[PDB]
């Protein structure tokens, strides 16, 4: 097919990835603890 | 041409001649990965209202993403140690849900639909496999290509049409989402295509001309389920695989 | 704000960066591969025109 | 032999027995599947060749044995020459009941009574 | 666990196929 | 160019078989769903968005082989 | 032109392949609603609109197989 | 003439799905049997519904019949 | 002429494909009239003009394919 | 009729698919023949008659597409 | 020359119709088997019908094996 | 140069057979997904991610026809 | 000749599809042979040896569907 | 240049297999969806046999992929 | 020799359609299997090397007809 087919593929593999790095970084040590402070927060509430 | 939709341009450019800097430069592939790493950022930074306990509307839903995606390896690799591997099959899963949930947008455009991109990440996540299969457990892992116990004349061709079943995952994983993607979009392009073709003959047409907008509605209410289901069904099959790669079956 | 939290993510997902980087690499070889066919060598937008060289244009 | 009442027990060799089972109607023969299965509220008849004798019956149980021998147990129980006014009557303080776990219980008899009217 | 000609029990046999036709 | 529409619609024609798939399929899910409303009606508005959800993700595959022969007719 | 022409006869002979599976499909589904009657007879009432919701939508796509049979004669 | 020769081909081609009638028709039938000889009491109820399948399973069939004629003749 | 016989040939060839849905579908009916008879004896007389009337009918669906291929061989 | 007497060939070639539908009725007649005679032996002798009908119906039904493609030859 | 080439095409096309012999023997083999395993003391009785029926659903896929062989010379 | 585009168009329509292996695949999938919670109501929540992964995990296989379908019509 | 040598050819690719057959009629004689032995397993002796009959005929249909593909492959 | 066309009707016929496919990985978790609802405490016991037979059938409707790509690209 | 060498591609295109009945076939062995350990748990270690073999019994079809397409494609 020639649309998925151009010189572009660098392009995409390349913005790809760092999104992938990038949200994973920004994923594991922001996002993900930051639910986890809350869950760990109602139960320390709720054990008292 | 109904494919138009996928077509690559470049916007902020940037060259040279003595070295090829034309991997990196703006373009509505990048431009679209800005907006989907924008989004996600945007799902969790201003949804929580001053960093209340409480978790506000908004929070719900990416409450309840996290724990369907927890109580979802932990089902899968379900091991000693199974949230070791959590990041990864969560931001395999909301690159996916978000980058198919921006793509219904109609004049907008769809990422997972880029085959050179997704059977790379899915040939990446089984070399990933691969290396840390054979990095923690030595020349044993090999006996993940034996299924149980079994008579041995025939052993050798269940090691032969298991292996050739294990490299096809490589590319499998990825043209799954690939596939569905992109025939979702190009049946939804053919059919607005046909009934715009349908609504400009003798008046009479754009009298009842309301059901086929109405199949297209309901093509487009079942396109979301199409790609949300996606989103899910690669983050099991990529758990799925990690039971396999760590734990010899 | 948000406060970081240093998780382990470096002596966990090696290989998956390692993979990565070689798809990275071997897809480069196919992108130098593919883009000197016969189809694709007179696409003037293909990096080749911005550092010297112009058109083969012998098919 | 094998077909009890608590009360009253019945029969004794049979060529085909009919029985009103826990889904729908069954009938074991000469040989038959080795099975247990709940007796709904229903009739029932036994045979001997050519021989027509039908049962009403609360329900219970029927389990057809692996030797081949056939047990069915109910609780209450000939056709006609048993159960129309005796009926009618008491399908009206019957209906009148449920409109009441009291009234759940008259539920049981909706459904045990219409069935008796078609007889 | 298998048990090849009363021999020592053999580790997982898979590399063996695997070998046998890489060299062809 | 006669030859090339006269595949093109032999092509149109061969993509339409695809369509038996969908319509022993959207059969099968509404057979099984009345089989189980008849072993249990309790279960009806749990057991129905399934079956609904069956028929969607049947019928988008009958259309997938639909879209080929449009494709095949026109463009 | 005949060679166009021929080969769009062709196809719409072809095409009609597909509606087998409307054929089997609403008999598989009218053959369940016979089988769920017989085990619980008080639930016709409830389940017959959906064996008939069925039989609409089985049909559509036996219809779109007939769609592509008449686009390849009169279009 | 290649054209006429391809309408036989066509009508030719085009009553494979009568097997479709021919399958269900039977599958609706088979369904009557298990279900009378299930319970006896339920088949004046259950007829017409038969009835209904086999006439609409007749239609499925009989629309590739036209179409097998329309190539015929039409 | 002769291009027209040939496919009158093959036509008439193709159109008895449709043949093995009555030679299945017979089938299906006298299976399920048997395992009606096994499951109830008593109801042999009631059951057996249903299967008359079904292999009657299905033969009829399987004969139009017949016939067809009679249409093409001579007419 | 060189083209013809190929088309005769390849016709009787194609005719022949018709007698898989025998080849499996037999088998679902006989197949409930014996589930019901393994569930009750007694009844045995009443619907054996059935089955044979059955099987020579579905052969009769198999037949018609044996004398098709013997008109092709 | 084409009669050679379009008699050994319509010989290899024969060999389809023998999917259904070969399906068949298995439903014929599968009811024996769940007859036995359900009822054992049935095997003589079960047995030589289910011996018949094989014999005569392989010759109905023998039909088009003896078309097949009267295509490939004559 | 005709004939290459004439049977890439007419491969292309072959390569689209392979979805009703996957109609039906979709179809006995959610049946089963409908006869298992019909007669257990307790066990949706266990059978429910079985019933995902064997849908899309079926479905695949009728993707990989269809994108052979895609490299033939577009490449 | 190149007209018949491609025909031996053709008609060989063609005679392999009725391996379909024992593909699936083994299948069905082990399924029914797991079936039983499951359900019985003292009458496991007396059971085998009926589908080892079974597989070995069917089987051999596959191989008289295969010798057909062998007869035309070469000559 | 009729081999390079001719290899295109190859690559199109040789894709049907994956209808076998699909239909099996389907009849699989069939099976295994009947299997846990029966059963409840099996699920852990048989699901490897699942994705056993699934890799297994997935690799025989894959022979058909394979082939087709050596014809479309070889 | 361009007839005959394009011949080889069709053929073994057209041959690997028997194949798809191991894929059916293994399925069917393993369906057979998953319904007979869901009964009876303790009767696993006869009957899985039995899987095994009709497996392996099953697949020899589907390997032959893929035996049967590679000689026709590489001689």
């Amino acid at each position: 097919m020639p649309q998925l087919v151009p010189f572009y593929f660098m392009n995409q593999l390349t913005y790809g990835f760092l999104l992938m790095i990038t949200l994973l970084i920004l994923f594991s040590q922001f996002f993900l603890p930051m639910i986890l402070r809350l869950y760990v927060s109602r139960l320390f509430i709720s054990k008292l | 041409s109904p494919l138009d939709q996928f077509e690559i341009r470049t916007l902020f450019g940037l060259q040279s001649s003595f070295i090829d800097l034309s991997c990196l430069n703006l373009t509505t592939f990048s431009l679209y990965t800005i907006i989907v790493l924008l989004v996600i950022t945007s799902l969790y930074t201003l949804t929580n209202n001053n960093n209340k306990i409480i978790g506000s509307r908004w929070l719900i839903s990416q409450e309840a993403i996290y724990d369907t995606i927890m109580n979802m390896t932990k089902g899968q690799i379900g091991g000693k140690n199974w949230g070791l591997y959590f990041p990864m099959i969560f931001t395999l899963f909301m690159f996916i849900f978000i980058a198919n949930l921006i793509s219904m947008i109609p004049y907008s455009f769809a990422l997972s639909a880029h085959l050179v991109f997704i059977i790379s990440l899915s040939i990446v996540i089984w070399l990933g496999n691969t290396i840390l299969g054979l990095y923690k457990h030595g020349w044993v892992f090999f006996s993940l290509f034996v299924p149980a116990g079994t008579p041995l004349p025939l052993v050798p061709l269940l090691v032969i049409i298991e292996t050739l079943s294990y490299f096809a995952r490589a590319i499998s994983l990825g043209l799954r989402l690939g596939s569905n993607i992109l025939a979702g979009h190009l049946l939804m392009v053919i059919l607005a295509g046909l009934t715009f073709n349908f609504m400009l003959i003798n008046l009479f047409t754009l009298v009842f001309g309301f059901v086929p907008l109405a199949m297209i509605l309901a093509i487009m209410m079942l396109e979301f389920a199409i790609g949300i289901i996606q989103g899910y069904v690669w983050a099991i099959l990529t758990a799925s695989y990690l039971k396999d790669a760590v734990y010899l079956h | 704000m948000l406060k970081r939290f240093p998780t382990p993510i470096l002596k966990v997902y090696w290989p998956f960066f390692v993979a990565g980087a070689a798809v990275y690499y071997g897809m480069s070889k196919a992108a130098d591969l593919s883009s000197n066919t016969k189809e694709f060598i007179n696409d003037p937008r293909n990096p080749r025109f911005a550092k010297g060289g112009k058109f083969v244009e012998v098919d | 032999l094998q077909f009890a009442l608590p009360h009253e027990t019945l029969y004794s060799e049979v060529t085909q027995v009919n029985l009103p089972a826990k889904s729908g109607r069954i009938g074991v023969l000469a040989n038959h599947v080795p099975t247990v299965e709940q007796l709904l509220p229903g009739v029932v008849e036994v045979m001997e060749g050519s021989n027509s004798k039908k049962f009403f019956i609360s329900g219970g149980f029927a389990t057809v044995q692996p030797d081949s021998q056939l047990c069915v147990t109910a609780i209450e129980a000939p056709l006609e020459s048993f159960s129309e006014n005796i009926k009618n009557l008491l399908a009206e303080a019957k209906k009148n009941v449920s409109s009441s776990r009291e009234a759940a219980e008259a539920a049981i008899q909706v459904e045990v009574l219409e069935n008796l009217q078609s007889v | 666990y298998h048990f090849m000609g009363k021999a020592i029990p053999p580790h997982q046999l898979a590399i063996g196929t695997l070998g046998l036709l890489g060299l062809l | 160019m006669q030859l090339v529409l006269a595949a093109k619609y032999i092509g149109a024609g061969i993509s339409t078989i695809g369509l038996l798939g969908a319509g022993i399929g959207i059969a099968i899910v509404f057979a099984a769903l009345i089989n189980g409303v008849s072993r249990n009606p309790s279960i009806k508005d749990t057991v129905f968005p399934m079956a609904i959800l069956g028929f969607a993700l049947s019928e988008a595959t009958g259309l997938f082989c639909l879209m080929v022969s449009f494709l095949l007719l026109f463009g």
